[PDB]
């Protein structure tokens, strides 16, 4: 049996009819869902069925596994290889318009996508007919519109990067915060350099790991994903690591903006040799996790540290992307009364990608200057 | 930064548990309470061990099970095991009363809430 | 091939030798130390192998891209050859020739920057030090822009296996068809020369069957993985 | 088997810590007859 939902909501919310600047608040919310439940023994009728639940036939997405097992219409095979599966997708597309000045138009956008797949095998206990989950796991995608302009114009090249220095520095702050979250301040936080955890001899394989970070907490090294992901986000968003969010996902999208200004022409350019003048600016930034998934190593067993002496993380991903784009950073499009029109445009972008497979930062920067002149010499005689 | 402290609560809970069930447990300077039922014929921080342990809560609800010998590095485990296992030889059995800070911490994980005392019965069968 | 015992610049008849071909897995470790040299990772501020590996400086960092930067200073610090030394620290490793200007014998010279005949000007054209000048207007023109790396198949990995097949041809004044893998000989009598004279020439065609190796070095039993081809000249007494 | 990366050189493994290095990969085996194309292969910048 398969189930699917395609929820969709659209709201214009015309703010019309000091805060009267906002005009329209366009809100789009799409929510797809789906459920695949194999091993469903009973058949269907001529006109259909409502045997699992009347909601499931119309897409309730509520838990029907345990009810189906209790009522006894799940397979009694104890080696069932088919997996119960659930899919969910959320898309939020908030949009707004602001008119702070008569010749100044502002467009704000807020984007948030979250996809989640859960898969699990199952059994039914021969006695009491109880549903038994077996090795459930989760994966999916995440993306949210953010603002990272606080570090956009900081110079970053082969020889210097203030944002990368902040990324280096925030690791210890985030590690200390995570250790205080883990060790509840009732005892001194164990560290790689203290007496209880001394630096081993040069033969021990952990000698290099222990030496590379002596003042860090035992479970939170410089290479821990949970340590350097919030550090990366705080460093390249301009936030302070002492209070920045340590969570993998974000809840509130940060608006991206587009500003148009046909305002300077109103000042004195009516007869100042200008017949057109407009400024344009765009900023769009996104923070994306292409594939996160649950960790089978994060379980109830006493084994809590990996080969790198890092605590196992609940959710693991290979890469995180911070994409920033001024498209354009500026656009001056002005036509003179002498038929000379000039369109200048500065565009900028950053494509930071932090990889936890090798703990490397790949920064792709791009700058583009475009200049366009148009002139018409009048009555040229050959 | 909204941390909790559980040292005193765990200590008093362990004292209450040892009052309810007539067991005498020696105290480690880190707060670990252990009872060695028997020894055999010590494993270090770099040593692979095999255990048939079983771990439960105060109420007796078992949170982790191992009826067959499972191999661990003894350096990847919780601190309570790191302080309890090196106290005995192969074939010996111990009962640990690991607090939160020596266990899964003040935040816990799935099925183990933060600030939970963990009672382990460990039978070390191999130090290979 | 052109017979070197016929023309004007013919070699003496006593200068016989052999040319060997090797087909298969051949070690990319040109300077045998177990480490992959790439000269785009060298420099004064780069981390080297803490004990110096028997041939000069070897970068300790993992190579990413086999490419130089455009900065001339980094190029000067980097384009120093496979030994990793900038011709002034080469005397510490190559102690028997430390009194020379080029102790390692790996300096590069442009063929238009040298003097003498055509062969004299190409004598140091394959040197790995100074062969990647940034500017094409340099009097010592680069002849390449890629750093010299001990990795020839561009798979980022340095192979150290020596399992190959070996073939060999003799180089003698009086070679004829039917032996030495010779299949054809074309004798050219009247060659017009730029100096107004004439010379004799002899072209020899060799066809060495791949399926009949003369020898097998290492453990190679088939031809399904032939990744490297080497040829070397030996046995000669004078310039050939 | 004894090639377990988790038990690299613990008590009776067939692997040393040198198995983690490209330079000393060959010396990373406690075995005797190990070849660089039969028993193992190495890549320095392999792409996922």
């Amino acid at each position: 049996i398969q189930n699917s939902n395609s929820n969709t909501l659209t709201t214009t919310l015309n703010m019309n009819t000091v805060l009267t600047s906002i005009k329209n608040v366009q809100i789009n919310y799409t929510k797809n869902s789906g459920t695949v439940l194999p091993g469903y023994t009973p058949s269907v009728g001529f006109l259909g069925t409502s045997k699992p639940s009347l909601g499931f036939v119309f897409g309730s997405q509520d838990d029907v596994r345990y009810e189906a097992a209790k009522r006894g219409w799940l397979t009694t095979y104890q080696d069932f290889n088919q997996s119960f599966t659930q899919v969910s997708n959320k898309l939020l597309k908030v949009t707004a318009n602001i008119d702070l000045l008569p010749d100044l138009k502002v467009d704000l956008s807020m984007d948030r996508s979250y996809s989640e797949n859960t898969s699990e095998q199952y059994s039914v206990d021969p006695s009491t007919n109880e549903y038994k989950p077996l090795s459930p796991y989760t994966y999916g995608m995440f993306s949210i519109s953010t603002v990272m302009i606080k570090t956009a114009f900081s110079p970053s090249d082969e020889t210097q990067s203030a944002a990368f220095d902040d990324f280096r520095s925030n690791r210890l702050i985030i590690a200390n915060r995570l250790a205080e979250g883990h060790y509840g301040s009732g005892v001194a936080i164990p560290r790689y350099g203290d007496a209880n955890n001394p630096i081993p001899a040069e033969t021990d394989p952990n000698y290099a790991v222990y030496t590379a970070n002596q003042g860090y907490p035992i479970g939170y090294t410089k290479s821990n994903q949970a340590v350097l992901l919030p550090a990366f986000l705080a460093a390249y968003t301009g936030s302070d690591a002492s209070s920045s969010s340590t969570n993998i996902f974000r809840s509130f999208p940060i608006p991206n903006w587009s500003i148009k200004y046909n305002g300077l022409m109103r000042y004195k350019y009516f007869k100042d040799k200008f017949k057109r003048f407009s400024l344009q600016h765009n900023y769009r930034a996104s923070y994306t996790i292409n594939q996160f998934r649950s960790n089978f190593d994060y379980n109830s067993s006493p084994k809590v540290q990996d080969v790198n002496t890092n605590f196992y993380n609940e959710i693991i991903m290979s890469n995180v992307n911070l994409v920033e784009q001024f498209s354009p950073l500026i656009r001056m499009d002005f036509e003179l009364k002498s038929s000379l029109r000039v369109l200048s445009e500065i565009k900028k972008d950053r494509a930071l990608s932090m990889s936890f497979d090798n703990n490397l930062l790949t920064e792709v920067k791009g700058m583009e200057y475009i200049i366009g002149l148009g002139y018409r010499f009048k009555d040229v005689i050959f | 930064d909204e941390v909790k402290d559980y040292t005193a609560e765990n200590e008093k809970e362990i004292v209450d548990y040892l009052a309810q069930n007539n067991l005498t447990a020696q105290r480690t300077n880190s707060g670990l309470y252990y009872i060695i039922t028997k020894e055999g014929s010590h494993p270090t921080l770099n040593s692979n061990i095999t255990v048939i342990y079983k771990g439960y809560f105060t109420n007796g609800k078992v949170f982790d099970e191992s009826t067959e010998g499972v191999s661990y590095s003894l350096r990847t485990l919780i601190p309570g095991w790191k302080e309890g296992i090196p106290l005995l030889k192969s074939g010996g059995e111990i009962q640990l009363f690991v607090p939160a800070h020596l266990g899964y911490g003040s935040n816990g994980n799935k099925t183990v809430p933060g600030g939970a005392v963990l009672i382990f019965e460990i039978t070390l069968v191999s130090v290979n | 091939v052109l017979d070197p015992y016929v023309g004007n610049g013919e070699s003496p008849a006593t200068n016989a030798g052999k040319i060997y071909f090797n087909l298969g897995e051949i070690s990319e470790d040109v300077l045998k130390d177990g480490r992959k040299q790439y000269e785009n990772g060298l420099g004064p501020d780069q981390v080297m192998v803490n004990p110096q590996p028997l041939w000069g400086d070897v970068p300790a960092s993992q190579s990413l891209i086999y490419a130089f930067d455009t900065n001339p200073d980094n190029r000067k610090n980097q384009d120093v050859g496979l030994d990793g030394l900038p011709s002034s620290r080469e005397g510490s490793i190559y102690t028997n020739y430390a009194g020379e200007a080029d102790p390692a014998g790996d300096d590069y010279t442009y063929y238009l920057n040298a003097d003498g005949g055509v062969l004299e000007r190409y004598k140091n054209y394959n040197g790995t030090e100074g062969n990647s000048a940034v500017s094409i207007n340099d009097p010592n023109r680069g002849s390449t822009t890629l750093p010299d790396v001990e990795d020839i198949n561009r798979d980022n990995t340095m192979s150290t296996i020596n399992a190959y097949y070996e073939y060999s041809i003799d180089v003698k004044p009086g070679m004829q068809v039917g032996e030495n893998y010779i299949t054809d000989i074309r004798e050219v009598t009247n060659v017009d020369l730029p100096n107004g004279g004439t010379t004799n020439a002899r072209w020899i065609q060799f066809k060495i069957p791949v399926s009949q190796p003369q020898n097998t070095i290492g453990n190679i039993t088939d031809f399904r993985s032939i990744r490297f081809m080497r040829m070397f000249m030996t046995g000669f007494n004078s310039q050939m | 088997n004894k090639y377990d990366p988790a038990t690299i050189g613990q008590a009776g493994s067939f692997l040393n810590s040198n198995i983690r290095e490209i330079v000393t990969a060959k010396s990373g085996f406690n075995n005797t007859n190990v070849s660089e194309a039969t028993d193992y292969s190495v890549l320095e910048n392999a792409r996922k």
